[PDB]
């Protein structure tokens, strides 16, 4: 529950309409209703997903909502969806190549929900009456509408003495593999034991003896190929990124069986989003890869942000627009969002008071927006949370002017550090 | 349903019976020339006479150097092995680049093996020992097998009514003989008797390429000696040596051939974005060609006149070496007319599943001719969504109209 | 702490990593082994040295040796998926235990009968075959362990024996999963 | 030792209740503004509501940015982390950059993880009260309970503890005269050793005697971990338990300070938000101060940029010094102080100016004061002046060896010829320019 | 012997009073080199200085390598002499300081004196005592004895497969090993066991002798930087990076400069400076010259030969600083310049006649003459190659000497440098 907000935490989701049609302000959105509008219907096609390797590009000036604009995507897809969000300058590594993390990013945002069959066997075990030698035991397993007692094998005494399970207790035993699962207490523990004191948990179903198909769908990205690459995978999956693996027999092998799970009805495909932001800071050889890459029928929908216009594309001399080489950029569709004019800065910075839990007078909610449109948005977010600690501060209800008015002096913008800046401090 | 890629449409060359390259069929159009000299070329490859040789499909971009590749690929067959490859793959940080193609050219040939298996399955019944008398039953007999001490199982693999099925190099518990009814709940699952007989031996046609074996032997993980499982514990790796890549390998494959025990399987290997290689992948595929063991390479470029990456001084055309590019037949693909890229619209539409109506058709090609083909291809879609969310099942001009005025195509993006 | 691993809500890790094993090894040979006729014996007696301290630390057994996978043996599910007359089987067998009735499954080929006993593994159905193999006595001997015997559910018969020793039955519910339309076959089948 | 380092008379912003400046700002002097600027960014993080917001002490050489930055730094307190970074340190040849200053980014967050646990220890007198068998079935012997007879320092108290647990008892050497760790939910037995009582001056054994227990039988331990989010990172990261990790040759290399996303994200953020919801732990965010930041190539500001967008990045505090000079790894790309003029615009500068003479000569007598050398009158004004006409660090430094001077020259207190000597001896950097 | 390209030089060939002779020891000409060289071997020889440098300089096909070999020959084999090359710095496990650092520790070298005495004895008379005490026979072919040793060393006998009728080696101080057989496995008629048998030994059961190993300080830091094997620490599988990546001075370099110090005033270790010879100069980069110039500095550095064939240019990883040499002025300084002059016709004519007199090549006086002309027009080491296919021929058309016929269509058929650059204009 302990999480700050962020600067992107205000947006919580894309506004839209039944006919996606934009709306002026809502969920924690404002103005921009072009570019909301291609992102409602690029979500769309990304939550269909019968179509892969389809990219989108936003460019904009810098401030006008490319990383806002994504993250409500984003928070629009909502869970059951990989959303890898990465920055361009991620990509190296200094244990695996451009190409191969690539890779892992594209398969990282496909998931696979696996479908498996269950019998699970649960309820009250009044009697675990067990014959140990130093081979015979009895379960008897309890409900709120039946009762049966099954007779215990030695593999599966044993396991059940591996996890103490003590009368009364509510387990959850899979009839598969016999896997002692635990969940709680029906009932205090004779109440004489000066020890070993915890709640009751609810009695179990009534049908709970035995479930026939309990369906259970295990959900798991495309990434387990770190679960072949080495005999030794969890030190892979999770910290070590020198997974400079084998592309055959991996990469084919696992895509074929699960284009074979597909067929058989075993696991469902569902492609995720890859969000590169700032991929301007991609090499050359990245753009090259992306431009293959993006055409296998497991490539994810490639989403990238761009705040630039003519510029070098890094690892050679010759410039291109967005710093993407033209191949690139002209197979993808490029989203251009336009700046935010007064009202839509007034009420964007509205809604971020209302995040922060602050409030301010009508006359600083005017002076607070003069002050965005002239030097920029998230420095008049900076300048609202210093107005608002400058008030706490002075043990006041509400941000008057005299707070913005003190914290733009307090903490400068870029374009009065560069003026001051003349002092020739170095160069 | 099999979610659509960028190239499935295409699904061959779809040349005549004397390779008369058709107007459009087989899901490609245009391109007579080029199909044709396609058409010779997977003859060449179906001939597996030639090794060696190379060809470069350079052309304008979207052209559809990559698609027709891909059409090949699958006029070719599943059979013969078509290795894709991007320029960037060869850049590597544990194995060296030139290594890296190499390894690619092996793997891009493939090899056909025929192998009798020796299978033991049967419940097992005695389990008393180094060598192991075990003693496995079945619905056909039961057989006291002399098996090897290597074989002693080291998990549970219980003496008595574990039900095993063992082939020679490993050991599989499959599951607990059908016992159920001797307890009412057993944390092991069961499955009956195996009815085959316990010993059996089944001829498996296993279809396997060259770099397979060649980095298997380089880092084995089989036999059972103590020092293979501490060497194979850790840090796997590439890079194999030239001597255990040619020599051993090519000699035991020609053994399996010229005795009937294998079949070789020349394939192909797509090497894109040849245009953006280091000169030293150059000088190396300079000697990679001229081989003997060379399997076919298919080059895709697309830079015209360009600065040679790795060098940053000399320019050459397609950004190869004139030595390279001279040892690589060119084919000159030409770029659609607005006809030909309203027809491959179309196809696209049909084989995506987006019904589109002649106005619409009509300004999606207006849209290719002016901005790009694959702009109006990506267009498609998101017209198909808006038509849905609008309640109409075709699209129609207004709803390609109004994609276009969402999505700016790079042209227009770089204009503003 | 305790993680996922991977992006499910919940799971032991163990199933985790049992679920998703697709690939295995291409070809993996066995190790290089040097073969000079004459061998030295200091080379000899230093390698028996480092084998032998290698061999001592087996308290740890490399658990399970982690060995490599060769076998990739077809998923038991595959049975039941494979024909939807497994599936109708499925549904009608559990059906019949959530009411109580045992069940007498009806084939013609002993590979079905086969193909039914993995199914009923997959459901984990107990169940006494009966087949021509079994001499008749043998075959009285599984009716008598099947009558009188609740805790076994389904009874498998071939349909292609004469079957004159069945006396008694249990719950009166009968599955013909084939039919022959063969002139006697299926005559005496319906009858007895 | 007290080991004076270069600049420690700094021990916090010095404001007054008001929140405005003042000259004896608790070793600090001057800088009014940025001072300012400081206690309202340090209020900020106090109030632990922001994330992922980052703060520029831009400022000419010699303001003393990592002086405030100390400052704030110590005002904090111990409490929360504070960890310092200089752009250098990035440049990782075994780690990415991004994800060592992701690692940074973690380790300035702090989490607190409390664990209270019932335990009872004490001498045992192990005794089983004998009880008529199962009263469900026939007779015969059984043990309905267990009595344990912990005697502590302070007393004796009998446990009728669960009968099931004598197995634990048994497995372990529990002989009646020892000291067992018992637990209350779990109820596992862990043998001390035998008490001290009994440890016989003649009996040679070591960690098998161990002093009585001081306090009641039943003790609830309270403790406090405090741990970095970076700390539960590396825990997660590599294994522990058999699985052949004994292993020297392929598994010495310990530096695999790679990581992922997946884990660092995800898991850990859930299991921390468990904690801290369910009243186990406390998040604790911290303060990053990243020294020379005009040092991190663009590749480092474009995930910085982005990092900071964050909800979980904490608060960042960037004190560049270099003024309009090309970004490293860019071709002659200008930009003020060195960083892409993308992410000044996500940072509040607080600009710092050049110190009066007067401050020149407090921060000299502050710093001699620290020292703990007497200077006089005279000597304190030439020291003013000297640093008045070049570098102001060069005056400090001549301090310590006017001291030892004096002091090897048979005087006590730094006369005017002592530095006037030193001065001669030594000298700055831009006298020695003259080559 | 496979005759190379610096074999005729055996010598630097210098008389007694110190002069270098006009032709003699395989060298020519080059009186003032060789006597700096001269001069330098005997500074070497002396081995109370320590870090002294010097520098062959002098233009391409001058002999500065064969200077530098003559001296190593002069030197002879009881002083280390470590041939070393400016790329093999640049190493990609090892830092190029590191390997630096390595070499100059290769140039030192020390002489172990040490009496060993072994114990060998018969396995058939193994009979132990009380595990406490234990005895073992001797019977060689010259006497026959018994021994008493700590029951130590019968543990470690017993740790190998000993079987009645072998030849064991025991060492007086530790260590153990057998000897399957003494001319009584063939005997009894049974098949091999995948070793080869050895009869008795000959000599006294006991022996002793005088042992001398030269040993160099690399080795012992190699030694040292390992767990030396033994206990499970022995783990040691392919790949092992037994070059490790560095090792620190202080505390490891030390302590073997500490205990060879030990040993040597104890009279066990004689140390013996040797020669580090660095050819390719220029290529090592500036970040290594900077360490060079330094290291050469310690008490610890040996004697350092360099040799810069090319002049000035700018320096390695610099691309701006521009020095003589190829070398910065840092290091230039301190180091003894030897200039190399070039050869006169009538010396490279003599330079052929020797190369043709050690390789073997027999060449007549206008084959002389010609070859000589051939040298003198593009280079001595044009000659020197054409030499040998020269009489290759010869030996194909069967003549046993080269004539003018022979050189001249030998070096029609192949070209030189300066040949081939005229024609490469094309
Ligand atoms: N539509 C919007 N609504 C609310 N805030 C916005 C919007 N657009 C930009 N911002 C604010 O501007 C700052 C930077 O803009 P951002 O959203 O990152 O777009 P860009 O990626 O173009 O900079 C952020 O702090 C963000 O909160
Ligand atoms: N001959 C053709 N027939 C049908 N479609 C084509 C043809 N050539 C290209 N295309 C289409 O053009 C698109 C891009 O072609 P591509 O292979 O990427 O060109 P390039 O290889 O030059 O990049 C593909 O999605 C494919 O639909
Ligand atoms: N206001 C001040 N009061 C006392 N000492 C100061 C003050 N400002 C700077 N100093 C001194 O300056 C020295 C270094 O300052 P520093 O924080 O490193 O600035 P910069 O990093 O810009 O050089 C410190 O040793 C400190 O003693
Ligand atoms: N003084 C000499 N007398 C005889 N032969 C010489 C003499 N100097 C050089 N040579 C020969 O000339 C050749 C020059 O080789 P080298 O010493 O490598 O030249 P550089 O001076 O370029 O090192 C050598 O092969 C050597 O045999």
């Amino acid at each position: 529950r302990i999480e700050r907000i962020g600067a992107h935490s205000h947006i919580r989701g894309l506004g839209l309409d039944d006919a996606l049609e934009p709306r002026q302000a809502s969920q924690g959105m404002v103005g921009q209703l072009a570019a909301r509008r291609a992102a409602g219907v690029v979500l769309e096609m990304i939550r269909e997903g019968k179509i892969a390797g389809r990219a989108v590009l936003i460019a904009g000036q810098p401030g006008t909502g490319k990383t806002a604009i994504a993250m409500g995507m984003a928070q629009a897809l909502g869970p059951d969806t990989p959303f890898t969000a990465i920055a361009g300058s991620e990509i190296f590594s200094l244990e695996m190549s451009k190409t191969e993390a690539l890779t892992q990013a594209f398969r990282r945002s496909i998931g696979v929900r696996i479908k498996e069959e269950t019998e699970i066997i649960e309820g009250e075990v009044v009697e675990i009456q067990i014959d140990r030698p130093a081979k015979v035991g009895k379960l008897t397993l309890k409900t709120t509408e039946m009762e049966t007692i099954y007779d215990l094998g030695t593999k599966m005494i044993e396991s059940l003495t591996k996890d103490k399970v003590q009368a009364g207790d509510v387990i959850t035993i899979d009839k598969a593999t016999g896997k002692i699962s635990k969940l709680g207490r029906s009932f205090t523990r004779a109440r004489d034991y000066d020890a070993m004191g915890s709640q009751t948990k609810f009695v179990q179903c009534p049908d709970g003896e035995l479930q026939k198909r309990k369906e259970v769908v295990h959900t798991v990205s495309l990434h387990e190929i770190d679960v072949i690459n080495s005999r030794t995978q969890g030190f892979l999956a999770l910290f070590s990124g020198d997974t400079g693996e084998i592309k055959s027999e991996v990469r084919e092998q696992i895509n074929a069986k699960v284009a074979e799970w597909r067929e058989e009805g075993k696991a469902e495909i569902i492609p995720g989003v890859l969000f590169i932001d700032e991929v301007h800071m991609l090499d050359i050889e990245s753009f090259s890869f992306l431009n293959r890459a993006l055409e296998s029928d497991m490539a994810p929908v490639l989403i990238m942000a761009t705040n630039r216009g003519i510029t070098r594309i890094r690892g050679t001399s010759y410039q291109s627009p967005h710093g993407i080489p033209i191949d690139l950029l002209d197979r993808l569709l490029i989203v251009s969002t336009t700046p935010y004019s007064e009202k839509d800065t007034k009420q964007i910075l509205r809604i971020r008071c209302e995040e922060e839990d602050v409030e301010m007078s009508e006359d600083a909610y005017t002076v607070l927006t003069r002050i965005g449109l002239e030097t920029s948005l998230r420095y008049a977010i900076q300048l609202i949370t210093a107005a608002s600690l400058v008030c706490r501060k002075r043990k006041g209800t509400e941000v008057q002017v005299d707070d913005i008015k003190r914290v733009y002096s307090l903490f400068l913008d870029e374009s009065r550090s560069t003026q001051y800046m003349k002092e020739y401090q170095d160069a | 349903t099999q979610r659509i890629a960028s190239h499935s449409h295409v699904k061959g060359l779809g040349l005549d019976e004397s390779g008369l390259a058709k107007q459009a069929a087989s899901g490609l159009v245009g391109q007579e020339n080029a199909r044709e000299a396609c058409g010779v070329i997977v003859e060449l490859i179906k001939s597996k006479k030639m090794a060696g040789r190379a060809v470069l499909l350079a052309g304008p971009p979207g052209t559809g150097k990559t698609a027709l590749a891909l059409a090949i690929a699958q006029e070719l067959g599943s059979k013969v092995p078509f290795c894709p490859m991007v320029g960037s793959e060869v850049y590597s940080t544990e194995i060296k680049k030139t290594e890296v193609l190499m390894e690619n050219f092996r793997r891009a040939i493939g090899l056909r093996i025929k192998e009798t298996k020796e299978v033991y399955e049967g419940e097992v019944t005695e389990l008393t020992p180094s060598h192991v008398i075990i003693g496995l039953k079945t619905a056909k007999g039961t057989k006291q097998l002399k098996l090897d001490p290597s074989i002693f199982e080291s998990l549970q693999k219980e003496r008595v009514e574990a039900g095993d099925v063992i082939y020679i190099a490993v050991k599989r518990q499959g599951r607990c003989d059908t016992y159920a009814t001797e307890f009412d709940l057993e944390a092991e699952e069961y499955v009956p008797l195996p009815k085959g007989d316990v010993h059996k031996k089944k001829e498996i046609i296993q279809d396997v390429t060259l770099h397979d074996l060649d980095v298997a032997n380089a880092r084995p993980q089989g036999g059972q000696d103590i020092l293979s499982m501490m060497g194979q514990l850790m840090k796997p790796k590439k890079t194999e040596i030239t001597d255990k890549l040619r020599g051993e390998i090519n000699k035991v494959v020609n053994k399996y051939i010229d005795q009937g025990i294998a079949e070789l399987v020349p394939g192909v290997l797509f090497v894109d974005e040849v245009h953006m290689l280091d000169i030293e992948c150059f000088t190396y595929l300079h000697r990679a060609l001229e081989s003997s063991i060379a399997p076919i390479v298919i080059f895709a470029s697309n830079r015209g006149n360009c600065v040679i990456r790795g060098t940053e001084d000399i320019t050459s055309p397609h950004g190869i070496p004139l030595d390279l590019l001279d040892r690589v037949m060119i084919i000159r693909t030409m770029l659609y007319t607005p006809q030909e890229m309203k027809q491959i619209i179309k196809i696209r539409a049909q084989t995506e599943g987006i019904n589109i109506s002649e106005e619409a058709l009509n300004h999606l090609g207006e849209i290719g001719t002016k901005t790009t083909l694959r702009y109006s291809v990506q267009l498609l879609t998101p017209a198909n969504l808006l038509a849905k969310i609008n309640g109409k099942d075709s699209i129609e001009k207004e709803h390609v109209e109004e994609i276009s005025e969402l999505f700016y195509d790079a042209k227009s993006s770089a204009k503003i | 702490l305790t993680l996922c691993r991977c992006g499910e809500s919940l799971q032991d890790v163990i199933d985790r990593v049992a679920f998703v094993i697709p690939p295995v090894v291409a070809a993996p040979p066995s190790l290089r082994v040097p073969r000079p006729p004459p061998l030295y014996s200091h080379r000899m007696r230093i390698l028996r040295q480092g084998l032998r301290e290698h061999a001592a630390p087996y308290f740890q057994q490399l658990r399970q040796t982690t060995a490599p996978r060769l076998l990739q043996f077809p998923e038991l599910r595959l049975v039941q998926f494979d024909s939807g007359k497994l599936e109708a089987l499925a549904i009608l067998l559990q059906k019949l235990k959530s009411e109580g009735r045992r069940v007498l499954i009806l084939s013609q080929m002993i590979l079905m009968l086969d193909i039914l006993e993995m199914f009923l593994n997959f459901h984990y159905l107990t169940y006494v075959r009966i087949d021509e193999n079994a001499s008749s006595e043998q075959r009285q001997e599984l009716m008598r362990s099947f009558n009188r015997d609740r805790r076994i559910f389904c009874a498998i018969l071939s349909t292609h024996s004469r079957t004159t020793g069945i006396n008694l039955v249990e719950a009166d519910t009968v599955v013909f999963y084939d039919n022959d339309l063969n002139p006697v076959m299926d005559a005496k089948a319906q009858e007895w």
